[PDB]
């Protein structure tokens, strides 16, 4: 979760 | 706009533009790795424009050098922005190869295309060698990874500007853009990853338009306290149906029941009212005496009476569209002092002045064909037109739910986009269910905007849980899947 | 040095120092996430010095802001370097909280400590509030993540400079440092992740000292062509054993056989030679007639004769250390024109002038007690002293394998560090096996440096595959596990 | 010869040569499908010479047309045989594309190479464009399927004629050829499939040289009737060992026991005889009093006495090779009227006149180094020289077991080839075990040729069942695996 | 088994 | 593998 | 698939 949201 | 957000992050927070660009590029590399696995055997063709999208591209290319089987940059612009120029310079200093001429056969020696031609700076139609190259990429069958937005999609609208790249994966920065959410852009985006590139979280959270997520719907679902009874969960009246359309009332009524409403009554012309209970005897279906099979002013007083003992009224599914219906709908909505959910044929005869004079709230649920007739524009001018939706909601003091593969929900201040669902909802009846769902959540205590947000999400999610091919989904099966959608959401 | 590498990457390649620092900090965040899972519930205490290690720290803290439950920076320095100053400034602009006073109770409100006090810029012993705080962290039981190197470890030697942080996880940049590889540093590092922060790959690969990896050993293992016979895989002679030490020859001989050598002969004083074949009848064990149970000059001619028909000779395990042994070993090594693997009591009597005059290669396999006596220094001065090892190898034209929990392998130009193994090898006999392994790989065609690199890796890896508690591992069980190590390596 | 078999099948049985060629080609297609799965996505490059191998090639190419993604034939010959000409004609009539010029880059557009350049008609070294093309194929990394034999392998000997194709799969017709069985040919063949192309079964079965199969060994294994005792399963004496080689007797003795022999006695110089029982107390190990640690004529009468009460005598492992051994071995074998298994140092001192005058049978088990010294030729002239082996066996009235990665077993009339085993047998001691196995099966009632056939198979199969890397296999572990080989064979 | 032996 | 070695 | 369709 820190780098990417979907 | 992300543009405002980049600028503030650079100029007021003091983050060097180059640091944001480096963070952008590396998030593309990590996204590719997550999607392709180990990158080391692949050959990469990075297509860079002269803007900051291209600069992100150069960061990607530089970071692959020496770690993958091959990297080539085709630089397609004329001038370079300062950050693109800096990163081109680094790419070359690190040993990278750039060409400025594009060969039709070039695609053959590469496995992955990184599309860093145009991002949010696209203006106007794509032509020339830009177009030729995008068309060559689209015919190539290679894996396509787009930087920020697929080149050729207008990031504010999702429209294709003559031609656009079709991506397997798009990596976007900070927030999704409207062009990833609306079609055709949504389709060309392929799988979307939203990367954190170091904007302050406060700026990211301040965007006024967004996608309805599972977490947002989870926190809006009403509470089910154990010490409750049917009155806890409200009452809905549905005014629906006609001699022509005896099934629509049933789909709406069960829509209300399946989302947890305590009591649902239909008012439907006799004998069509009896259809509902023959199929779902838990429904109450009140017979309305009509002259010719349609609601008219002769039924005004009975409906207003039935309305006194409910929390919300839905009107419109299956009513028919003729003059006696038109007179009834408008006089009724003018006098009704309850929240109204207005769909289908009630929209088709609606005098919008009536919305303006109502003190009570309303939600309107048109498809674009109905919205077009309502505002007297063409379908193509209202479809995905979220600014028109906002202006309409604000001027008429309502919530507008404009249904399509991506559904827009707005009260004029806040606009939400729904992306659950599939083509099994592109079939008559699916709308009638949604109308019931919305009225149901209003009866349980959600605001009209909240009820609408939760309903469009769950309605789409229920379609996705159908076990067989989506084109076979019918409204009755949709109803059965609602409580499974609710369970999975929790 | 990473210092040379940072400088060149900034000054010659043109990467802004701030971009390297941002990449460093975010790689710490991603490493923490990989290790802890979702970070959002955790509370972080980031301890920053005034150098660039602290600056990396500020990048970490800034990137956690708004995404985790809590972040606090304790800034412990006086002045800030320019990049630390820039990143402190960003951390504060983004809303971050910094204090300069450290409270003993502070540890109580945090779950994770990020240690960004000192990195490779540590000079001299840690004292004062630096020491007090490190000691408080070490007593706290919190999760400790060190930036680059645990503060207090000398990154060039692995020594503790008065006190040092004990980390669960260390994230280092570009290449592992010597202080993560040698003890006590290796122990204080905990789990080590090496992050790519954007140095050119050419610079990263140019470091002259490194860890022996699985991939390096895989590519060095000799080929086993199907059309082969025992002569394909060479012949070893082992000159070993005495009336005192009848078992050492056996462990060495089987060490050679288990790595794939075609033929192994021992020369061992009678009747002790018979011990070997009673246990492993595949060995050939030649009886040597001695006066008193030890090799002497009376046996010189027979051993040189036995040596004519072999590819490599190992000498020393179990020979004993007395004057007749000393005369034999030195005269033999002076006349032998084959590669020699020199261990144990052959090292203990070795005249190093003999190594200088030999035309043929040699590998020496001392433990630090034997190396100390060889160069006439204390154990503590030779232990982990890779510069002394290098100088020795270069001056005597040999390969030096200095055995310890981390084993140093060097020919004076290239130095490799082995980190496989466990404390089951800290037991007599484990060395005797390794001597056989090395001779074996030389017989199969590897160079002395290659044979040594492969053997120390596989020897340590075999110990790790023991199924029960490592302290119960004995040399006989070690032998059985060698061919499983080889299979798993492939 | 398959040539005799093709001719008879055409000229006497009346099968059209074209029908055999069609059957050959289609069996290649089916073999490729079995190995690659569905062929339809693959692109095929078929390299055809002008002979019948090329004609088979044309059949392959024609049968792929319209069913795979692409087929191209490069025809490399000058003239075409009639069947090659006919099939070239069909390939073209069916729409196939042929080129006669070979491009270095051609390999790039194809996934599979079908090698139909030369089969059994190869004569002399490959040079010119034939060589260049084969070398280009070997560097290409494509899947290579050879028709009949990899082009460049001499099908009668397995030798490489300057250069040869390295195949993933070879499809051969009727029977395997000697060149698929002996190395280097065996290695270049890759996976071998033997296709039935319609030869009468009587002709196929009449070939005098063949591979030892699992079924052949299963039907030769002696019976174990339940009402039996140790005497049922025979007695072996092993005359072996010396002061130099105390372990070899043990490996031979246990070799006999592990294949089911009822009683095994060793005669070994004292005190080396005691080594055997210290390790395997089930062995009987008789002390022989010697002058200097080696058998001599002083021991003749005792050994002949020990021989009266046994079924078979093995002699040679570990005896040493000196004059007193030579006199003993020859006088003993001249007087012994029992079957003898003659290995190792007994071969090295053997006077072959003694074999000629013996009435009793013998089996000899040399490696090529020992065979070379026995017949006074170079290793390279005896290695894989099955005609020399046959002539030797016939002239000396013995069975010859010439050990190598492929082992040749012959009595001069019948010659069998063993292909089980791996490089774990390329290590001292593995031979000593085999000697025991052979004597063991003779003691149980198999003929010398039968005992040898079964033993070489099972010995190789036992090596393959070792659980860890083969290069770590030692003779002691080999012994443990024999009874598992026996179980798996049944 | 009819077509192929291994 | 792009970001981390162990 | 080369030899047989079902
Ligand atoms: N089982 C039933 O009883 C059903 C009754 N239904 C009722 O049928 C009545 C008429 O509804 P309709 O939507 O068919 O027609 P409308 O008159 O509301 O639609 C306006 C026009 O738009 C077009 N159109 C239809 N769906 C569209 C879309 N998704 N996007 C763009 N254009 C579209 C059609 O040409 C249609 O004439 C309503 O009262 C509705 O409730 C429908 O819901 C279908 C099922
Ligand atoms: N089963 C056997 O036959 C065994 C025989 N061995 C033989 O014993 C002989 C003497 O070898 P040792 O190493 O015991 O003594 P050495 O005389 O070689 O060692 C020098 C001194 O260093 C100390 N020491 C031992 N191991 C050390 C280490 N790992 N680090 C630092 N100091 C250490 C001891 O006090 C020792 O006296 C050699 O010939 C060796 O091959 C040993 O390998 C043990 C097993
Ligand atoms: N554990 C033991 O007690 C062992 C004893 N062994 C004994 O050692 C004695 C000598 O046997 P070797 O075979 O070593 O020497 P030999 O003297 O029988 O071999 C003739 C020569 O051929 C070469 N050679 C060895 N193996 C070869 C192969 N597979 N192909 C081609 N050339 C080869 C060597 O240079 C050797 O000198 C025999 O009595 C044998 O039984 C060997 O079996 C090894 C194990
Ligand atoms: N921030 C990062 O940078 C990007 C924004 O960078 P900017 O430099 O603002 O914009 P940009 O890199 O998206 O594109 C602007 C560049 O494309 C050119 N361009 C725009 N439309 C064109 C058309 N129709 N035909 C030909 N050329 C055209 C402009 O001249 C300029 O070179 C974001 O998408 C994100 O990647
Ligand atoms: N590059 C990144 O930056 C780091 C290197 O940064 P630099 O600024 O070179 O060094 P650094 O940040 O490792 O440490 C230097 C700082 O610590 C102080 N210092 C060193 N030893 C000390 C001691 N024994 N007692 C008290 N203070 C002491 C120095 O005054 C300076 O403030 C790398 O480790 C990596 O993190
Ligand atoms: N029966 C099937 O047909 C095959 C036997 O067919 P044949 O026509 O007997 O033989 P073949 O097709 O194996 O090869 C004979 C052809 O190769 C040529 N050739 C042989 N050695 C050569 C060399 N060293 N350099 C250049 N050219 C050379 C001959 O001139 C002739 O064109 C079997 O292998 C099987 O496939
Ligand atoms: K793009
Ligand atoms: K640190
Ligand atoms: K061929």
């Amino acid at each position: 979760a820190w780098l990417f949201e979907a | 706009h992300m543009k405002e957000i980049d600028e503030l992050t650079i100029k007021e927070y003091g983050v060097d533009s180059r640091i944001l660009m480096e963070r952008a590029g590396i998030s593309v590399v990590l996204a590719m790795e997550e999607e392709l696995g180990n990158l080391s055997d692949y050959r990469f063709l990075v297509l860079c424009g002269g803007g900051n999208n291209g600069g992100d591209g150069f960061v990607v290319a530089r970071n692959l050098l020496g770690v993958v089987k091959d990297v080539l940059v085709v630089f397609l612009g004329k001038k370079k922005t300062p950050d693109c120029e800096y990163n081109y310079g680094l790419y070359k200093k690190f040993g990278g190869k750039v060409v400025e001429q594009f060969e039709p056969s070039i695609l053959n020696e590469f496995d992955v295309v990184v599309d860093a031609i145009f991002g949010t700076g696209l203006r106007g139609e794509i032509t020339g060698e830009y177009a030729e190259i995008i068309n060559l990429v689209n015919k190539s069958g290679k894996v396509v990874v787009s930087v920020d937005v697929p080149s050729g999609i207008d990031s504010n609208t999702g429209k294709v500007l003559r031609t656009a790249v079709k991506a397997d994966l798009t990596v976007t920065f900070g927030v999704p853009k409207i062009g990833h959410i609306l079609f055709p852009g949504r389709d060309l985006t392929g799988k979307l990853k939203v990367a954190n590139i170091g904007h302050p979280v406060h700026l990211i959270n301040s965007i006024n338009r967004y996608v309805i997520t599972r977490e947002m719907v989870r926190s809006l679902l009403p509470e089910r306290p154990r010490d409750s009874h049917k009155g806890t969960y409200g009452k809905v009246l549905i005014i629906a149906g006609s001699r022509l359309y005896s099934g629509a009332p049933v789909l709406s009524g069960m829509g209300s029941l399946k989302v947890g409403t305590g009591l649902v009554k239909l008012a439907v012309p006799f004998p069509q009212n009896l259809i509902a209970t023959s199929r779902f005897p838990e429904l109450i279906s009140v017979p309305i005496d009509t002259e010719k099979g349609f609601f008219s002013l002769q039924n005004l007083q009975e409906c207003l009476e039935l309305s006194k003992d409910v929390d919300v009224v839905a009107i419109g599914p299956g009513l028919g569209n003729n003059e006696h219906v038109r007179e009834f709908v408008n006089e009724f909505l003018k006098t009704l002092e309850k929240p109204a959910v207005i769909d289908a044929d009630a929209i088709n005869v609606l005098d919008t002045s009536v919305l303006k004079e109502r003190k009570s709230p309303a939600v309107l649920t048109p498809h674009p064909g109905e919205m077009a007739r309502l505002v007297k524009k063409t379908v193509g001018d209202v479809k995905y037109n979220y600014e028109l939706a906002e202006e309409f909601a604000k001027e008429n003091d309502c919530v507008l739910v404009l249904k399509s593969a991506t559904t827009i929900v707005t009260d004029g201040e806040k606009t939400l986009f729904n992306i659950t669902g599939n083509t099994g909802l592109s079939k008559g009846g699916s709308g009638d269910v949604l109308t019931g769902m919305i009225a149901g959540f209003i009866a349980q205590g959600l605001s009209p905007l909240e009820a609408s947000t939760v309903s469009v999400y769950l309605h789409g999610f229920a379609a996705e849980l159908f076990e067989q091919d989506e084109r076979g989904l019918t409204a009755s099966e949709l109803l059965r899947l609602i409580p499974e959608a609710i369970r999975r959401l929790k």
